[PDB]
């Protein structure tokens, strides 16, 4: 997955973007962990090769892409406070995120389609990587 | 308002895609005035494809159209022939996918000759095919009602048997009542005609 | 063709979809829906759904209406709701305010069975349970209310009445055959002008029966039987829509 | 008069007409479960073809289970209960599938089709051996009653752990792709098997004293002197106990402890997953972890709105897994 | 050509259906618990009758048996029969000891 | 307003009268009615009734017509009849010639189970049991087949078709509101023109369901719901006739 951002002292701070074959997430990060208002956007790649439920979807140009204005959440003390070299909870770790919260309270909208190689990190240094479009799905 | 012929080939029928095509056709402003699901035989298919008659693709083309039931439709629209030509898209399926996606040939058609649809080229061929598949569908009242063409058709039809029927009616002179004469001339015509034979048990 | 949806038909065609009612409640509905229908002046009154509760006394909700008018470019069905814990006695379900519904929206999890409970929200606010139930029911009703397209028609005096000459929805395995009741019959707005992945349709062509399931509200089901030309919808579950829908598709 | 007077020259059409009739394979297969199929005759010799007697599977009282479910107001309908009973008889009787036990697991909805699941017994972390732990039972799958039987593959800990992180609606193809970012290692059959393993190990229960453990064979037996409690009292979580072994966070029933090195162990060789204790078999539903707030895991369901009725039914419905239900009326019980 | 049975204008319920209404109310009262009724002239509740202790059989069970056999009344009528048996056995004015549906 | 009577509404409304079918047979019917309807090329096929035998294996009988035309002042329906011991597989009932159609009316008593039974009558005449069953079904259909008046109309080419604008029958209690099937729509022939005391009508004004029972053939019931226009009929029991009507009344 391609992760693009403006990093500070070894960590991501501010608006960051993460792209994977079908998914595209973008939003605020604090100290390397998502927080604040975010936005998810992804396609129903699993049902691209099945009959549509409406006939007008067969000949349309827009693909099955949905965008949600979600919002992540972090413990009120954890993060958002630079370390002093404590009464502060720890940041959620990798294997399980203990204090990480998620929120979504508005309906999804219509979003333009997504191609996986994001053209901003187009030169791919990793050996094996798939690609995705709406015309052709997961190629490899 | 003009009427064009169209047909859904067995490849879009064996895959159960006929109803989707019909709904798409109705969505684009067309009107299906007549539809019929049928199954051509070898002789009927060869007679339908008379324009090719020995070209390179003819064997496989006639072997394909008789591999399963097809659908026959008569579509009605102000620009029906050109609009339906556009809606089907280019004939070659791969060229269709390359140039114009979201066209019936690009979506349902595959593998070259199995372009999943067939349409009429010009109003001449449209009328010919409509009369070929729907013999009782009325149409084209302007190209048959010309006084010159009406006289020519009457000339083509009357010398074979109607003149002889009138001569027999005049010579025999049946009951002066017109109904008996009508019955006699109808029997003579249905008994003496160059097109149909005489039937015996 | 049908004048009113039949409860037994709804329960018979939605048995697979998991929308079921108990035997006692079924018989009690059979004997008690007409009584409440005739007590009021309602020409129509049918079971609307069954919301699940915490104690075990599920809320049976029924809705009714007298006449169906067209006003401000939409079909405005003036409806009245009733609820019950048993199929016998039906009590009124009072309509709520606007800010009270906004506060309603913030209560999650299944509401308890007792209609005398109070929920605490935030300066503190006290929210009765019946208000929450009505909020959820009206939300679901507004979101999803399916009838086959052109199964109704306008008339003199501009009242949305059934269309006794309904030919049957052509191509009924597609969403263009069904529409929200609020959508006017003449207009082309149907079940396809909403979000692309919030409706699923299954179809049996031999028996000619179509099942439409709402994915925004996973408890809303609808059937359309083409041979008999009979349609009907039901809701079973708590009145919660799954906001995390995209990750599910 | 015009209608009566119009000419209509009905002439012989060149083609023989073809029938426009929908396909009838699914409905014919559904019908084929009713009645007994008579043994076909061999045309060469009028004696019948060689045959096999039915099998001796051990299923429950499925008609009684349908009756109980309709009494409580949950589960599938009453007619689908008859269909399920006949289809389960079809599965169990088959001499080709030597089945020692049939039990209708349930029905998973889907976008394009549904899934009728039948649980069947026959007669880097590794995976459970065939017939051990979560892989104890195979799972046959239909899309409609009486149709073809698709067997599901065995589940692996990686699939369970991956499925624990995604929330995916089923498509019903059984070959579809599952997810892209939290990459699931398999197609939809693997995802369905993992979901089945989780739900089975979480919500298959039985009445309290009906079953008893046995260490010599490590199996649970039936009391056969069990006296069923009165209805309206099976609606209590203390009346039900689990029957299926717990599913650890590691992804299997018995944790896998990689052997610590002969030196420099210091007890720091084990992560959180390899060092974890779980509930014992036959544990009452009362000790199940409570939901957020003071809420029990299982909520009570009654068969009537009046305690005065002589014989009633009672059961529980699951909160963490909406749709898992257990109930009983008299001596008949079901999940 | 207007069809014969074009339309009709009838009231919602015929004005000569009091007996059917009473029968429907009586059959509906079989379900659930009797809600307490406050007395006239005051707000004091009227205490319900102390029920009688009778004996009966399983009416849902044999309703299920008869439905499986395809005989008898419907399963929606056997439940009402059970409730009527309960009401009969529960009355104090007419003291029964055992009840059965003939 | 309906076009064909449901098999579920008939069993629901006639359950009280004992016109019930086994649950397994009901599911088998639900599956195997469309199969036979398509295998026989019939636009209409409904369950006609159920006849009792000396075994538990009763005969389920279903009738279906493809065309229905006016002929010499009789609405002739070209009916086909099918029988089945179980709900799964159907067989045909071939019509009966007049000689055996008169030698089959003298054979009485409730039928056996195997349709390959030969009755011997008086020299000895051998008559198949299927012929007797066909005779009894024909007699009951001639005497009883009942539909609401004005529910059928005559179009061009003299074909009887359902009246899509049938608004319902006022005074459902009166026998005048009902007619035989083979009465022409124009003719004012009803069940009133039959014998005075051969039809009993019990109408529940509240639920709006009328019920007509035949006393000359005791096992024939016909329900008509008027709130939603739905009428159906079923014959359950042996096919014998009640001769001594004068004494009973």
């Amino acid at each position: 997955g391609c992760l693009r951002g403006e990093w500070k002292k070894g960590l991501l701070v501010g608006k960051g973007t993460y792209e994977q074959p079908a998914l595209r997430f973008e939003g605020e990060f604090v100290r390397g962990m998502p927080a604040g208002t975010a936005t998810y956007t992804l396609t129903g790649h699993r049902t691209l090769d099945m009959p549509c439920f409406a006939a007008q979807h067969i000949q349309a140009e827009e693909g099955p892409t949905l965008a949600l204005p979600c919002a992540y959440g972090i413990p009120p003390g954890s993060g958002d406070e630079p370390q002093l070299d404590t009464d502060k909870p720890p940041l959620p770790a990798h294997p399980k995120y203990e204090g990480l919260t998620f929120t979504a309270e508005q309906l999804p909208g219509a979003a333009p389609d997504t191609v996986f190689p994001p053209e901003e990190g187009k030169p791919v240094p990793i050996t094996a990587v798939p690609a995705f479009s709406v015309s052709t799905g997961l190629v490899a | 308002l003009e009427k064009t012929f169209a047909l859904i080939k067995p490849d879009a029928v064996r895959a159960g895609k006929a109803q989707e095509i019909m709904q798409l056709i109705e969505l684009n402003g067309f009107t299906i005035i007549a539809k019929q699901k049928l199954q051509l035989t070898r002789a009927r298919a060869e007679e339908f494809y008379g324009e090719h008659k020995g070209k390179e693709f003819f064997p496989k083309l006639v072997n394909f159209m008789t591999s399963g039931p097809i659908w026959a439709l008569v579509l009605a629209k102000p620009g029906a022939i050109l609009a339906w030509r556009a809606l089907m898209g280019p004939t070659n399926v791969f060229k269709a996918r390359a140039e114009q996606p979201k066209c019936l040939r690009a979506l349902y058609g595959t593998d070259g000759t199995q372009n999943a649809t067939h349409g009429s080229d010009s109003p001449i061929s449209a009328a010919r095919e409509i009369k070929f598949f729907f013999p009782t569908l009325s149409g084209d009242p302007t190209i048959y009602a010309e006084p010159t063409a009406a006289a020519e058709y009457i000339t083509k039809r009357i010398q074979p048997a109607l003149a002889k029927a009138l001569a027999a009616l005049a010579r025999e002179k049946p009951s002066a009542d017109k109904f008996e004469a009508i019955t006699f001339v109808a029997g003579y015509l249905l008994q003496n005609n160059p097109n149909k034979p005489k039937v015996l048990m | 063709v049908q004048l009113e949806p039949n409860i037994t038909l709804v329960l018979k065609h939605l048995a697979s979809c998991g929308a079921v009612v108990s035997a006692e409640q079924q018989a009690a509905l059979d004997h008690s829906i007409p009584i409440k229908r005739i007590e009021a002046g309602l020409r129509s009154l049918t079971l609307w759904g069954r919301l699940t509760t915490l104690n075990g006394k599920d809320y049976l909700v029924a809705e009714g209406y007298n006449v169906a008018s067209s006003k401000e470019g939409a079909a405005v069905y003036e409806t009245k709701y009733f609820y019950s814990q048993d199929g016998a006695r039906w009590s009124d379900l009072q309509p709520v305010d606007s800010e009270t519904a906004t506060r309603c929206a913030r209560i999650k999890g299944m509401l308890s069975g007792d209609p005398a409970k109070n929920y605490e929200l935030e300066l503190v606010f006290q929210i009765p349970e019946l208000a929450v139930l009505r909020c959820r029911v009206d939300a679901i009703a507004t979101a999803t209310s399916v009838i086959p397209t052109d199964s109704t028609i306008l008339n003199a005096a501009s009242q949305v009445v059934p269309n006794r000459l309904f030919a049957g929805a052509a191509y009924p395995e597609k969403l263009e055959s069904y529409q929200h009741r609020f959508s006017l019959p003449g207009s082309g707005v149907t079940l396809s002008q909403d979000l692309r992945g919030t409706w699923a349709v299954q179809y049996d062509a031999f028996k000619g029966v179509a099942q439409v399931r709402s994915l925004l509200f996973p408890g809303y089901f609808f059937y359309y039987a083409a041979n008999e030309l009979t349609w009907g919808s039901l809701y079973v579950g708590d009145g919660l829509r799954n906001n995390d829908l995209i990750f599910m598709l | 008069l015009v209608k009566k007077s119009t000419f209509d020259p009905k002439e012989s059409s060149p083609l023989v007409p073809i029938p426009v009739a929908p396909d009838a394979t699914q409905t014919q297969a559904a019908v084929s479960i009713f009645g007994d199929p008579e043994l076909p005759i061999n045309p060469a010799t009028g004696e019948p073809v060689p045959a096999d007697p039915p099998n001796e599977f051990e299923a429950e009282n499925m008609l009684g289970a349908a009756a109980v479910l309709d009494c409580l107001g949950v589960g599938l309908g009453r007619e689908l209960g008859v269909n399920i009973a006949l289809a389960a008889k079809r599965i169990g009787e088959d001499p080709k599938l030597a089945v020692r036990s049939v039990r209708f697991f349930g029905k998973f909805l889907g976008l394009y089709s549904d899934y009728f699941v039948f649980e069947v017994a026959f007669k880097e972390v590794p995976v459970e051996e065939p017939g051990k732990g979560a892989n104890k039972f195979t799972y046959l799958v239909c899309s409609s009653l009486g149709g073809p039987l698709t067997r599901l593959p065995d589940v692996t800990p990686a699939q369970v752990k991956a499925s624990r992180r995604i929330k995916k609606l089923l498509t019903g193809r059984l070959t579809s792709h599952v997810s892209t970012y939290p990459a699931f290692p398999g197609n939809e059959a693997n995802y369905l098997r993992a979901l089945i393993a989780r739900i089975s190990a979480a919500t298959v229960v039985a009445p309290s004293d009906l079953f008893s453990l046995n260490d010599e064979t490590g199996e649970l037996e039936r009391a056969e002197d069990w006296e069923p409690p009165a209805g309206r009292e099976m609606a209590a979580p203390t009346a039900w106990v689990h029957v299926r072994p717990h599913l650890k966070s590691q992804g299997r029933c018995e944790v896998h402890k990689r052997e610590l090195p002969e030196d420099a162990d210091e007890d720091e060789f084990y992560n959180e997953d390899e060092l974890e204790e779980g509930p014992d078999l036959l544990a009452a539903l009362e000790e199940d972890a409570q939901l957020p707030g003071e809420q029990a895991a299982w909520t009570p369901i009654y068969s009537s709105a009046s305690e005065a009725v002589k014989t009633q039914a009672g059961g529980l419905r699951s909160l963490v897994w909406p749709g898992a239900v257990c109930g009983g009326r008299g001596s008949e019980w079901t999940c | 050509s207007t069809p014969p049975a074009a339309n009709l204008s009838v009231p919602l319920v015929p004005a000569a259906s009091a007996a059917a209404a009473a029968a429907a109310v009586a059959k509906a009262s079989l379900f659930g618990d009797p809600e307490p009724v406050l007395d006239p002239e005051s707000g004091e509740p009227i205490d319900p009758d102390a029920p009688n202790e009778f004996e009966c059989e399983d009416v849902e069970g044999d309703g299920d048996l008869l439905d499986g056999l395809g005989v008898g009344l419907g399963r929606q009528e056997m439940y009402a029969a059970m409730l009527a048996v309960k009401r009969l056995g529960e009355d104090a004015k007419r003291g029964v000891s055992t009840v059965r549906f003939f």
